[PDB]
């Protein structure tokens, strides 16, 4: 990043702050019911 | 529908032995004798 913003200055600007957004844990509750006559269980949970 | 608890090879038995006795099912549907398994019994099983 500090090697792209050296060679991508404009005339007159300059960035003075970076600034990092922090993760927060979402825990999103989920219930879901399946189709009768599933064939493959592994895809499905990836495809959620 | 595919089981998903119960045994592939006892799956098996239930819809081939569905289909071969296709015409003594439909046309016994509601006959019932002593010592022999009913119509019923076996529409119950094939379907489960």
């Amino acid at each position: 990043l500090n090697d792209f913003l050296k060679d991508n200055r404009n005339l007159g600007e300059s960035v003075s702050k970076i600034i990092w957004l922090q993760p927060v844990d979402f825990l999103l509750q989920l219930d879901i019911e399946l189709d009768d006559d599933v064939s493959d269980l592994a895809d499905i949970f990836a495809q959620v | 529908a595919r089981p998903l608890t119960l045994d592939s090879l006892d799956f098996l038995s239930t819809q081939r032995g569905y289909l071969a006795q296709q015409p003594e099912l439909t046309y016994q549907r509601n006959n019932i004798r002593i010592d022999k398994v009913s119509a019923l019994q076996k529409r119950i099983a094939a379907r489960l």
